C-alpha cells in the first residue's frame, strides 16, 4: 500500500 | 523426522540440544511438530545498504547493516521475553508505513513479495515468529497470523 512490498 | 527446514543443533554455552530452521531462522528448545496464501505482520528495520534508505521514521536511514541487526536482535529478545509484544515494537520502530497497522501486511501467495521474506512466511506455521530476515529492504522479523 506504498509501492515497495505492501 | 522435522517438518520443513529445521535441523538438530546443540547450545554452544549449555550443551543442550535444540532446533534451528534455516529458511525462516526460528530457533526453539523445543521440537518443532500448503495454503495459497498467508497473513503476516512485520517490523522492518532498514539501513545504509537497503535499496531505499528512508522510512516515516527518519528520511536518510544511516545505521550500519550490523547495528540493524543488533536492534532486531533486541526486539527479538523482548518479544520473547514477553517484555514487549510484537504489535507495539513494530508500531514504534518498524520502517515501514505498515507500522501503522501494527505490521500487518494483510495476506499475499507466492509470487508477491521478495523471495527471502516469501520462504519464511510460508515456512512459519500460524502464530510463529521468524528469526532475522534479509532482503533489499533490510532485516524483518515476520509474525504469521494466518
Amino acid at each position: 500500500q506504498a509501492s515497495t512490498p505492501r | 523426522k522435522l517438518p520443513p527446514g529445521w535441523e538438530k543443533a546443540m547450545s554452544r554455552s549449555s550443551g543442550r540440544v535444540y532446533y534451528f530452521n534455516h529458511i525462516t531462522n526460528a530457533s526453539q528448545w523445543e521440537r518443532p511438530s500448503e495454503p495459497a496464501r498467508v497473513r503476516c505482520s512485520h517490523l522492518l528495520v532498514k539501513h545504509s545498504q537497503s535499496r531505499r534508505p528512508s522510512s516515516w521514521r527518519q528520511e536518510k536511514i544511516t545505521r550500519t547493516k550490523e547495528e540493524a541487526l543488533e536492534l532486531i536482535n533486541g526486539y527479538i529478545q523482548k518479544i520473547k521475553s514477553g517484555e514487549e509484544d510484537f504489535e507495539s515494537l513494530a508500531s514504534q520502530f518498524s520502517d515501514c508505513s505498515s507500522a501503522k497497522a501494527r505490521g500487518d501486511l494483510g495476506a499475499f501467495s507466492r509470487g508477491q513479495m521478495q523471495k527471502p521474506f516469501e520462504d519464511a512466511s510460508f515456512a512459519l506455521r500460524t502464530g510463529e515468529m521468524s528469526g532475522p530476515v534479509f532482503t533489499d529492504s533490510g532485516i524483518h522479523i515476520i509474525l504469521r497470523t494466518e
